[PDB]
């Protein structure tokens, strides 16, 4: 729910200020959206032990979280060493009307993801769609007719 | 006349190539809503599955998340064709079928819709192209960038001749709701800080409670208002926070509301501000004529501003025609300790 | 929420409407018009593209016998594919430049038996020159082939 | 590296062992290097910028960027960078009945960035034409701001600002450090070198950084080298060198 | 001498090009063996007497 | 604690760039020993106890 | 104090929905119990670098 | 829970040393579902509900 100056003055820069002393690191480039999200990039100079990179770089990543709204740490932080391009677009449908669009993208989250994203050589995964949760959808006037707040 | 050639023939990389797919990318003006992307995918969707169906197989269309980033006013498209042998011709190729498709969505009705092939090696570049950070070297802040980035790209227009298509990597700023809450009012009403910004920012927000489990996986569990409620300007005032009087109090009693512009993607440069431009040289004249130009252009923009070149256009100082220089050398120290010589050489050299 | 003091309750279900619905709804994908989801998967720095594909499709291939009837796994976006049959349209113009030479040795020789010390000759240094790629380290790629080739 | 992996690999069996006033913080994991490989010291020109000034300016627009110059293991500011600071007085803080306590808890109150969602949001009511951020509450940004910050409100209807309890102002994180070239107030960089570097490679890529901030300077700001150990390198690499042609020759 | 140095062209590319020619160097470091055992005894014993 | 030794109370943004906000004693207030006797707590009942 | 049910659902399930982009990994299992304790134990590829 | 299960609340130091400091019940009194009778909870009221 944080707007992107808010993601960039609460988690971006204070990931930023703590990106020091990481070898082999040719640049650093991060965005800040409106949808609350931030992710900052470092690219390292070529033949850099990747995965040693990423250790590093969680290292000094590992000393900024304490700082970070709980909000942000509750939502799970992530450090990969990815690709950038699709290696492929793995799709499911439904055949027979008995799932629905956010119920297939349900199942896929909590059945497929999680093993596909543990199969060694596969960087990121990226769900086109969401994992169910709990919806509570308040209603105000039925809120403050009761006399209550969220 | 090899020596004329030579001279008169461009230089490469490795040829773009026909790979059975590419993609197409959607982004809608700020302001933009879901449903209304949802309309530019269909037609671009439409576009494939009609007008291209001897060559496309799967269009596999995401709204909401952008070759750019996350945002509600995005798209893509991952497109599928059929075999190399089921289509043959030049025209039946990635590179025609892109640009019918570019040309086609061309007249979409504002959104920039671009379909575009997959570049042999991502990170390494489009030829003629290059990739430039300006950046808020010192204070200035978001107002003053934009400025300096538009001084910057007015300029690029009027050379035409050395660069082309030069753009901003990024977003428009666009309108925001800010809300101020009057810190006294509130504490002469009685309703704490901390009930008012949980109650505004759970409602429009969404708030993560704590974990459940659903058929024996933990799930998140997320408190957000209906959205009926969480539409328009309005709709502010039908939330209401108890004070410790026990007492309902409007958010309209302790509130202003107003219009502002803001940044919905503000992006960054080793650690500070930056504003990213593409842009490619102009047909005939190189790559690093246009960086040139680009740098000097860079050169005349306000105080506080620099630049820096990345990606494809970060540091190519390696390489060279030197190792040219030895090779034949080294060919010829070698023909002429097999001929016992150095007149035999020059015999088989030229 | 409260049992109001005349006796009566409020339960959660009277200030707000609750049903499982995603974690987010910014994302939304169909598959040629048809409701979908999908995984979007890009490839560990490093890791082989071909092999990771496999390795996904083996995984994918444990779980649809356990899918719940309707659901259907869709293709629409790979990259590997082109890479495996890029590589073999080579090793067929290598075994087809091998039925060249040995055809332009009978407007050139015209035994048989002699016809023959050129086309094993090129096959046995080339299946050499793989170990030597396998022994400093190389793989097999578009520049190696077109190396044999050459 | 595979060093700091097993160190970190063995540090986690302490890790939990250890307070939660200690695991905010953070613990530290370096490839230590321990003298200096140089000092790049500031100082102003022109009267334009004080001592803490300075040491601000360094801290927020040079450290940061040589940390992770080409090479560079620690980096040491001579100095501290500016925070905003609320420096209290307890006489005033008991004419009103007041405390630390109350002052922190209006500062967390009212310098606070808050996420408000959006209009539009996703999932919207279909129809939806416009979606907009919702931008309430921002972090403050002056002593002004932080100086007009509600503590209380007393029974006469007048108010008890926080500039009523206490001295605001910008200042250091910690005023310990104090540097001094010549003489005369500095900040400075005490760069580290990062476990085996080209030393010789690295200062010429501090010392290339340095020159791409220069031109941004504010007016009256100097860099100047009160110790680099690389000139002795570069000479003792001439003076065998030098050697080489005088033995060939004799 | 023709190939090795571009084995060398290092940075950006150069893996580009140390694939191709470490390619072609280690071909032409096995056709001389085979110029140096299978090319000639076997024209000995397979083209015909003449 | 917040007045001889400071406190940490959050961050907030000079200049484009995120800081830290502290809060510590005047040092008129933090010097000499008898300067415990300065300060005052406040007891549950709204009245100040030195 | 926490039993198999308590800790496999506020423990386990969530390190193990976690382990993601481990390079070589051949399986992985739980053993979630009442003395109020679990055990993860991942398994790699022979030759990984442990 | 703490009661019948045990709380880690600290640490503390021994001779030294730094060392965990757990509240449980008495075991006498966490043995039996009737033991579970003799504890009480304070409510708003003041008093000890059981």
């Amino acid at each position: 729910g944080a707007d992107a100056k808010t993601v960039q003055d609460t988690v971006t820069q204070v990931i930023e200020q703590n990106m020091n002393g990481i070898d082999n690191l040719m640049y650093m480039s991060s965005n800040s959206d409106s949808t609350g999200t931030v992710q900052i990039t470092l690219t390292f100079e070529s033949g850099t032990d990747a995965d040693i990179a990423q250790v590093q770089v969680q290292n000094k990543l590992q000393l900024a979280m304490p700082l970070l709204p709980q909000e942000v740490q509750q939502q799970g932080v992530s450090v990969e060493k990815s690709s950038s391009s699709f290696l492929m677009v793995v799709g499911v449908i439904n055949t027979d009307g008995t799932m629905t669009q956010e119920d297939i993208s349900d199942y896929v989250a909590a059945n497929m993801k999680d093993a596909i994203s543990r199969t060694s050589g596969v960087g990121d995964v990226q769900l086109f769609g969401s994992q169910y949760a709990m919806r509570i959808w308040m209603n105000p006037n039925e809120l403050n007719k009761f006399q209550l707040t969220p | 006349g090899m020596a004329y050639l030579f001279v008169r023939l461009p230089s490469s990389f490795l040829p773009d190539e026909d790979q059975g797919v590419f993609m197409t990318m959607v982004q809608l003006p700020a302001g933009a809503t879901q449903e209304r992307t949802q309309k530019v995918l269909n037609e671009v969707t439409h576009y494939y599955l009609t007008k291209e169906k001897n060559n496309v197989e799967s269009v596999f269309a995401v709204n909401g998340f952008g070759f750019a980033g996350r945002g509600q006013n995005t798209g893509i498209a991952f497109v599928s064709l059929k075999d190399w042998a089921d289509r043959p011709g030049e025209e039946n190729k990635v590179e025609a079928i892109t640009m019918r498709a570019t040309r086609a969505f061309s007249q979409i009705k504002d959104a920039m819709v671009f379909a575009f092939n997959l570049p042999a090696i991502v990170e390494l570049g489009t030829a003629t192209g290059f990739d430039f950070e300006l950046i808020d070297q010192a204070g200035l802040g978001h107002e003053k960038l934009t400025q300096a980035r538009n001084q910057l790209l007015a300029e690029a227009a009027k050379h035409p001749d050395m660069l082309t298509s030069v753009r901003p990597n990024g977003l428009e700023d666009t309108p925001q709701f800010k809300i101020d809450i009057d810190q006294e009012k509130a504490q002469a009403l009685g309703v704490s800080i901390n009930d008012i910004n949980t109650t505004l920012g759970a409602a429009w927000g969404g708030s993560y409670v704590n974990d459940f489990i659903d058929r024996g996986r933990v799930k998140k569990v997320y408190v957000m208002s209906e959205a009926k409620y969480r539409m328009l300007p309005d709709d502010i005032g039908d939330w209401y926070v108890r004070a410790a009087d026990g007492q309902m109090v409007p958010f309209s009693a302790f509130s202003s509301s107003r219009w502002e512009y803001g940044s919905p993607r503000l992006e960054r440069y080793n650690g500070l501000p930056s504003m990213e431009i593409l842009g490619q040289a102009a047909p005939g004249k190189s790559t690093g004529e246009a960086m040139e130009l680009m740098e000097q252009l860079a050169s005349k923009l306000p105080t506080g501003v620099g630049y820096d070149w990345t990606g494809m256009s970060y540091q190519e100082r390696s390489g060279a025609p030197s190792l040219y220089a030895i090779s034949l050398i080294v060919v010829f120290l070698c023909l002429a300790a097999l001929y016992e010589s150095w007149s035999i050489p020059f015999s088989v050299m030229l | 929420l409260k049992v109001n003091q005349d006796g009566s309750r409020v339960l959660l279900r009277d200030v707000a409407k609750i049903e499982l619905g995603g974690e987010n709804y910014d994302i939304i994908a169909e598959f040629n018009g048809q409701p979908a989801s999908g995984l979007g998967i890009k490839l560990a720095t490093g890791a082989n593209a071909l092999d990771t594909a496999a390795a996904i499709r083996a995984e994918l291939a444990k779980m649809e016998p356990f899918f719940p009837s309707g659901l259907k796994i869709v293709y629409p976006y790979d990259t590997t594919p082109f890479v495996k049959i890029s590589i073999h349209e080579v090793v067929k113009t290598l075994v087809e430049a091998i039925i060249l030479v040995f055809l332009v040795m009978y407007l050139f020789l015209q035994n048989f038996r002699a016809t023959l010390i050129p086309t094993i000759a090129v096959p046995v240094v080339l299946l050499g020159t793989f170990a030597v790629l396998a022994a400093f380290g190389f793989s097999i790629n578009t520049l190696t082939m077109f190396g044999m080739v050459l | 590296d595979i060093a700091q992996v097993q160190v970190q690999n063995k540090l986690q069996l302490a890790m939990p062992l250890l307070p939660q006033e200690v695991q905010q913080q953070g613990v530290s994991v370096e490839k230590s290097s321990s003298s200096f490989l140089m000092v790049v010291g500031v100082i102003n020109t022109d009267g334009t910028m004080t001592q803490e000034d300075i040491s601000d300016y360094v801290a927020a627009n040079m450290k940061d960027a040589i940390s992770r110059t080409s090479g560079v293991g620690d980096v040491q500011l001579f100095g501290s960078q500016y925070a905003m600071r609320i420096w209290m007085n307890p006489n005033e803080l008991n004419k009103f009945q007041l405390t630390p306590v109350d002052v922190i808890t209006a500062i967390k109150a009212q310098n606070a960035q808050v996420a408000a969602g959006q209009l539009g949001g996703t999932p919207p009511v279909k129809g939806q034409q416009l979606n907009a951020s919702i931008i309430a509450q921002t972090r403050l940004t002056s002593t002004e701001e932080f100086g007009k910050i509600l503590l209380k409100v007393n029974q006469d209807g007048s108010r008890v600002l926080l500039r009523d309890v206490a001295k605001i102002e910008l200042g250091g994180e910690n005023y310990d450090i104090i540097a001094e070239f010549n003489g005369q107030p500095a900040s400075g960089l005490g760069i580290k070198l990062a476990t085996g570097a080209n030393a010789l490679d690295t200062a010429a890529a501090i010392r290339a950084e340095l020159a791409k901030m220069e031109p941004f300077f504010p007016s009256g700001l100097k860099i100047v080298y009160p110790y680099d150990t690389t000139p002795f390198v570069k000479i003792s690499i001439h003076e065998v060198v030098k050697t080489l042609v005088e033995a060939i020759i004799l | 001498a023709v190939f090795v140095p571009m084995a060398f062209f290092g940075g950006s590319t150069g893996a580009i090009y140390r694939q191709f020619s470490i390619t072609i160097v280690s071909a032409m470091a096995l056709s001389v063996l085979v110029a140096l055992i299978l090319t000639p005894a076997l024209c000995a014993t397979m083209l015909k007497p003449i």
